[PDB]
């Protein structure tokens, strides 16, 4: 992994470049730098870099050189190794060639190409496209980190800017930073989506294998411990990674409260039998369990009961979107991994006017 | 082949980047015919970064080398003395690689400049890397390893302008070599024929300090490593090794190259001088000492084993700039000594080679690989070629079972430091009083060289002191001679216009030693390899004909026959234009051929020169066909003078002519101080 | 200026460690007095590391070379065909540094080895640093550098042995020349006398590519720079250059070093061919192609100022290794060419100072820094010597109040590139047919030589190719040879026994060009610097005085003067033991020391008479100042280049005529 060294000039033939002025200066970089990682010319050579198929060529030394190479005479043209390695292109050995049809033409420029000029008309094509709370969340960063901007210049700068994007986000951006937008200019805005863009818009997850569920427990209650490992039964034949938690590790108990936070999950379950911990220990710090359970709905996840005072302490509605009680485990498990492909329940999260 | 998994064959293909594409490497992509390159082309820049980068820096020390693979075969099992596995067997085979080189010249330097050599020896053991790094003279130039710097600095070219190049005959070298009389010993060695090898094949290798042989129940003796040439030892002469830096300054790599490729692999005897540790002020100094030597009668040498160097590296770059020495790299049956040079080598090889190879996996490199596995917690860092399972690799563990276990002398054949070693005393920046005499030693080696021998030294003192500009350095110079020798001083003195101060006794001595004579050491074992250039014409049909009966007859014996003519054809090796004496150990004119001895095709008078450099540079010469006097008396060649050969007779010629290929040097063709 | 202020002195004072603790560095901390050396003597591990990691990578080409400091100085207000603000202004003066080179060679191979040289010019302007990094040859071997490797590698040793070293006399290389025949014309360069010259002071520099200057207006002109030599052309002879790379590898660095000590720092005027953009294929060839020339004929030269180096660096490897000159550091005034080796070289040699370096800041370096402010975001970067106190290091900012501010052709004196430039077509990996003559101007350059001059070229090729192994190699040689002339591949052949191929004319031509010559080139304009070897003995006090009366007259001159004796004292500099012909550019026996030209343990035998008869035979001007000798060195009285008096007076302003001529050519026999 660390000594991976990437190139998008490492390209073969049936693939060619184009004039993007980006892409052209990269070619440069990639190369260059390796020199830098590797401390010497001969990175191909690390067996992660190498390829699968012969290499014939005139590179030659080079500190770490890890070849003994057999022809004494490496240079073309030459007779005394038989024109040996021979030149590959279009029509012999399947050389990489340039694409035939490039051309290029006009003066030797350093100018911007003026079809290169509009900035802000697939901002606002992506910003479309987002779901209403998606279009939120990005609100919220943009008031997040321009908030920790110390300059006043670059503030109102920055709103200039968004402002030639959405003159909507520009003074939502605004009013958390306490500068008022500058006036509507509509030369970019436009009402166009496109599909494929969105991640909450994009639909409940494909499959949940993987995803991981933290089922909070306690040692004091053998019947706690009981649904726990019933849960785990059920939950880990569909793929599921379950963590149970409780006061102190034992049998069935895979992390303790004290390093357990909702971070760990995807979704998050109380056995019943556990209502006590949820209402001070040397053994994690206060309110822990609580404060779990708490995180995991607040930002969105689902969230259950399985055995709801609990869901009072911890302000949870009933009724609410991916919230789950149910005595019945079978049942329980159906409609929580529902929850879990739904992933978010993006009603939990408070939008602008 | 050694490293035959590491091997990129580029025989047939198609040219591919170093990830497999294939592509092309003869033509920039432009923007239009006549275009701008593009920076998109990424055929180009691979390429060209590649080359860019191809330089490492060369080795701080020892920089101008060459290098060849072989085979180490123990005489004996040698338990009796050591724990080292690959002494451990009679005939017991571990493959090495040996690097020779000179010391202070860079990369490019020529391989004929004064210096002292370096002859490395790695031994890919059955229980890890083991390198012997080795020089030509047994005996270093200084008793501290931190003074290291101080010495390589003033031998080296001067800072402001890097001048002289490969050279000790300059102001500051002499300078540190008289305010240092430490380097005495080294210098009378550099300053002998040891300074100007013939080849690799004709020096020996020591390992300089002394170090322990330890046996697996602790118990340890102290050691010398002496690898004694089978080849013989021989020289050059100042003058032709001068000649021979600017018409071939591939010399010894060429030669070692070429005997490799004939199946003539250099061989040595590895031997020791062993003694006990109640002997290490024993001999009159210090074993702990790397200016001074054993001399052989109070220590004689045993044979451990056999090495012989039989094939050429594959890539020079990646086996032998790549390979990295370290004394550092010890197995279990060998210690070190509290030798102060030796104690700071330690730090310095491993350390340097961060400096080569720019990151810290240079034992990866396939040359400097193990031949046996490795187990270690050593992880990451530039350039980590392996791929480690171990997902725990920390000591004490128990989470990867306790691996790997922890060797020592009880378990695991491990490494272990000689039990019986103590230390006692204060934490002292002092030299020992017992290092204090740095005279006697040099003055036992001039007295073991042949009267020519002495004066060839003294001629090598002469030149070079000759070129040190500052008067004062030279008086310097003077006063430590004279404590060598007075007689050295004087002879000295008299090239340089200055007086030799009075003789101070001390340190003079009559006694000599055995074994470190050139000129003494007898006629060379073998004559295969040595070379024989056979001057003819094209003027004449039978000229060509004696060559090439000539050839036949000395080919028939090994040796690397070179006819040289005006122009080249059929059974005609080399031109006069590029022919020179020093490209031969001896030289032959056919006497179809008298004629030659102005044309546009080589420098005037070049065919007589090679004849007569041939002959004042000691080397047998001779006229084969019956008729001699014309070129003889041409050169001022004495037809009866040793080494001087004439013959009708193809076979008879040969016989004669082949005992003194032997001989090698003829002496009597030089003066002598009277 | 950038260099005063890291100048270090160690003249006094007490041994520092490098964070300022005084300390010692004579002897290891040690466990007892004969005990094992202990880890934490740190005085040992910091001087020991320092020295372990002393050396850097070599340059990858022209590894081998030597600098110095001067200054350029303009002789016009320049503005009328370049912005170049190094040239708008009469008497304008630039600080600039130099380095010449080999090419071939590592960094320790010998100054007189064969080879192209470079010649790379610094200028620190006030508008930024500007480097010409040039090649005493005009015209290079490839005309892509996506070549450089394939080139370099030929010539470069054997990588299996690594043999030989400094030298294209082996298969690869004229099997690369022969396969390659772009390489013809610089190929006939190197095998003339511009191969071996006699000194860095004694050859020409070249731009090699076309370039723009480019005026205010934005109209533009292409040129060639040439910096003409004002020492003359001169050159070794091969036999004298192989002895050279023997008895001295420091020869030009050497010579160099002296000329500048002395107060005779060598000269160039700076010129260059201008021309219209319209004319770039006008000249019967295209002015992108580095393979060619521009007739002096067709376009005569400018003097634009006056070059001169003056001042010897004071750490070789603070100033002289550690320079890393750029063809992209370029200033406003100046631009490139659509040249394809030009062009890839822009990459080349920002790349390679990383490899050198070891890292990304060494335009820090005291001999790579400007002579004005440096503002740019550039940061960070492992050996960052500046502290950055711009906060704000991106553009477009109001954090840093818009600093720095772009600069371009209208604002702050930006570079730009030249606005009549144009691209058109297909993105191609195609060669110009307008490239495609590989043999014309080869000719024309050998036609320009003179015969004798002609033959040393034939004899450098009959050397090198007569140590090519491979038959195949050496025929197809021929067939390029015959190319370019059908008398010199005959005469080639000749040497290397097989036969040429019969003429094909399609590239002969008999055109002459100026300029080109060696031997041409007239006597020398300055005989100050030549060394003259005084052969004298001990053994006659006459010899002596005789010596140092012929020493006061020429040292007058500006000539170095050494006396050569047995041994050394009072007016005498050197032993025969150590002196050499190529030591010198002349030789004069004192007749006094006659007895020594028929042994002695001072010196190898008959080595007085070889320094003569080498020096003869080398074409070098020699005397006798007071028969004897002349006979035994089998040199004619009456031959040109050879002087008999005994008057020292006469003999002085004969020999500093000989001198001037320097070479006597008739010494060198011809084909027939
Ligand atoms: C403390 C510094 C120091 C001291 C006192 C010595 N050396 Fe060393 N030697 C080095 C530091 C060094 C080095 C700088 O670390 C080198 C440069 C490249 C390398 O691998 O180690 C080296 C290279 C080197 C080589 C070249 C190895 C090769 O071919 O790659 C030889 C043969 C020697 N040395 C031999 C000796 C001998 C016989 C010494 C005295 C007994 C000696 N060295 C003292
Ligand atoms: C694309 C590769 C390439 C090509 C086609 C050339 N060079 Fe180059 N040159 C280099 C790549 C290079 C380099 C590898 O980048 C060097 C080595 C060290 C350095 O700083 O740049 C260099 C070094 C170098 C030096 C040594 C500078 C110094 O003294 O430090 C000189 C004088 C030249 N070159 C001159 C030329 C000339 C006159 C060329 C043909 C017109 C030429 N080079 C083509
Ligand atoms: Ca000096
Ligand atoms: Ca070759």
């Amino acid at each position: 992994t660390e000594q991976v060294m990437f190139q998008p000039g490492h390209i073969v033939r049936g693939i060619d470049f184009t004039e993007d002025p980006l892409l052209q200066g990269r070619l440069f970089s990639y190369l260059d730098t390796q020199l830098n990682r590797n401390g010497g010319p001969n990175f191909e050579q690390l067996p992660i870099n190498m390829p699968r198929v012969p290499i014939h060529n005139n590179n030659r030394d080079g500190a770490g050189q890890m070849f003994i190479h057999r022809n004494k005479y490496p240079y073309t043209p030459n007779t005394l190794n038989s024109g040996y390695p021979r030149q590959a292109n279009q029509n012999a050995g399947r050389g990489f060639f340039t694409a035939p049809g490039r051309t290029a033409s006009g003066a030797l420029v350093r100018e911007v190409s003026p079809t290169f000029n509009d900035h802000w008309s697939q901002p606002r094509l992506f910003f479309n496209s987002l779901t209403p709370v998606e279009q939120q969340f990005l609100v919220n960063a943009m008031r997040f980190e321009i908030s920790l901007v110390k300059s006043e210049e670059v503030k109102k700068n920055v709103l200039t800017q968004l402002n030639r994007v959405s003159h909507d986000v520009a003074v939502r951006v605004a009013a958390a930073i306490g500068l008022g937008a500058p006036d509507a200019d509509d030369t970019y805005y436009h009402n166009n989506k496109t599909a494929g863009v969105s991640i909450v818009g994009s639909g409940p997850l494909p499959t949940i294998k993987t995803l991981r569920v933290g089922i909070l427990a306690t040692t004091s209650e053998s019947s706690a411990l009981d649904q726990a490992a019933q849960l785990r039964t059920r939950l880990e034949k569909d793929g599921l990674v379950v963590t149970v938690v409780a006061e102190t590790l034992r049998e069935g108990v895979d992390q303790t409260y004290s390093t357990a936070d909702a971070t760990g999950f995807d979704g998050v379950v109380v056995v019943d039998g556990a209502a006590a911990l949820f209402a001070s220990s040397p053994l994690f710090p206060t309110g822990r369990p609580l404060q779990i359970f708490v995180d995991a709905y607040r930002w969105g996840k689902p969230v259950g009961v399985c055995g709801s005072e609990v869901l009072d302490a911890a302000d949870v509605p009933e009724d609410g979107d991916g919230v789950y009680s149910e005595e019945s485990v079978d049942m329980f498990v159906e409609e929580f991994e529902k929850g879990l492909a739904t992933f978010r329940f993006t009603d939990r999260f408070a939008l602008d006017s | 082949s050694p490293l035959a998994a590491y091997e990129v064959d580029d025989s047939t293909g198609y040219l591919t980047s170093d990830v497999g594409g294939p592509i092309q490497d003869q033509t920039s992509l432009k923007a239009g015919i006549r275009g701008p390159t593009l920076l998109e082309d990424f055929m180009f820049r691979q390429k060209i970064q590649h080359f860019d980068h191809e330089r490492v820096p060369e080795r701080a020390v020892h920089a101008r080398g060459a290098g060849a693979h072989g085979t180490f075969t123990s005489y004996a099992d040698w338990s009796n003395i050591t724990a080292a596995s690959f002494l451990n067997a009679t005939g017991k085979q571990t493959p090495v690689f040996v690097r020779f080189s000179t010391a202070a010249g860079s990369r490019g330097s020529a391989d004929t400049a004064r210096d002292v050599h370096g002859f490395a020896t790695r031994f890919y053991t059955d229980e890890g890397n083991f390198d012997i790094v080795g020089n030509n003279i047994p005996v270093f130039f200084i008793q501290d390893a931190i003074q290291f710097p101080d010495l390589i600095h003033s031998v080296k070219p001067r800072p402001d302008n890097e001048i002289p190049q490969a050279a000790t005959a300059h102001d500051s070298a002499w300078d540190f070599f008289s305010q240092q009389p430490s380097t005495m010993h080294t210098l009378f060695w550099a300053m002998s024929g040891h300074g100007i090898p013939r080849s690799y094949r004709h020096m020996d290798g020591f390992g300089v300090h002394t170090f322990r042989f330890v046996k697996d129940d602790g118990s340890s003796k102290l050691i010398k490593w002496h690898f004694k040439s089978r080849q013989g030892k021989a020289s050059l002469v100042w003058e032709e090794a001068q000649v021979l830096s600017g018409k071939n300054a591939d010399f010894h790599r060429q030669d070692l190259w070429d005997a490799i490729e004939s199946g003539n692999g250099p061989e040595w005897d590895v031997c020791v001088q062993i003694v006990d540790e109640s002997q290490a002020q024993a001999f009159g100094f210090d074993l702990l000492d790397p200016t001074k030597i054993i001399p052989e009668e109070y220590a004689p040498l045993t044979k451990l084993g056999l090495l012989k160097l039989d094939r050429n590296p594959t890539n020079y770059f990646a086996e032998t700039e790549q390979v990295m020495f370290q004394p550092g790299h010890i197995v279990r049956g060998i210690d070190f000594t509290e030798d102060p040079l030796l104690q700071g080598r330690l730090f310095s090889y491993l350390d340097t080679q961060l400096n080569r190879n720019g990151g810290p996996n240079f034992e990866q490199l396939p040359i400097n690989m193990p031949r046996v596995p490795i187990h270690n917690n050593n992880r990451d860092g530039a350039g980590q070629m392996f791929i480690h399972r171990n997902k725990y690799p920390y000591t004490p563990n128990t989470l990867n079972s306790g691996y790997p276990r922890q060797a020592n002398q009880n378990a695991g054949r491990g490494f272990f430091t000689a039990p019986g070693r103590t230390a006692s005393g204060a934490l002292v920046r002092e030299v020992s009083p017992t290092f204090n005499d740095h005279w006697s030693q040099p003055r036992l080696f001039f007295n073991s060289l042949t009267p020519v021998e002495q004066q060839f030294l003294v001629n090598a003192m002469r030149f070079e002191i000759s070129l040190v500009k500052s008067e004062e350095v030279k008086k310097n110079v003077l006063t430590q001679l004279n404590r060598v020798s007075h007689d050295v001083a004087v002879r000295v003195a008299a090239a340089i216009g200055l007086g030799a101060p009075d003789a101070d006794d001390t340190y003079y001595h009559n006694n000599k030693t055995a074994g470190v004579s050139i000129v003494g050491s007898g006629p060379l074992p073998t004559i295969k390899t040595l070379r024989v250039g056979i001057l003819a014409t094209t003027s004449e049909s039978s000229a060509l004909d004696q060559a090439a009966q000539l050839r036949t007859r000395l080919e028939k014996d090994g040796l690397v026959v070179t006819v040289v003519a005006e122009t080249l054809r059929e059974g005609v090796d080399q031109t006069y234009s590029t022919a020179d004496a020093t490209g031969f150990d001896g030289v032959v004119v056919v006497d179809g051929a008298a004629a030659l001895f102005s044309s546009p095709l080589f420098p005037t008078g070049r065919p007589l020169q090679i004849f007569v450099d041939a002959y004042r540079w000691g080397k047998p010469v001779g006229v084969c066909g019956g008729k001699s006097s014309e070129v003889l008396d041409a050169a001022d060649v004495p037809e009866d003078g040793d080494g001087v050969y004439s013959e009708e007779s193809v076979d008879m010629f040969v016989e004669e002519f082949e005992k003194g290929l032997a001989t090698f040097r003829f002496t009597d063709r030089f003066a002598l101080d009277s």
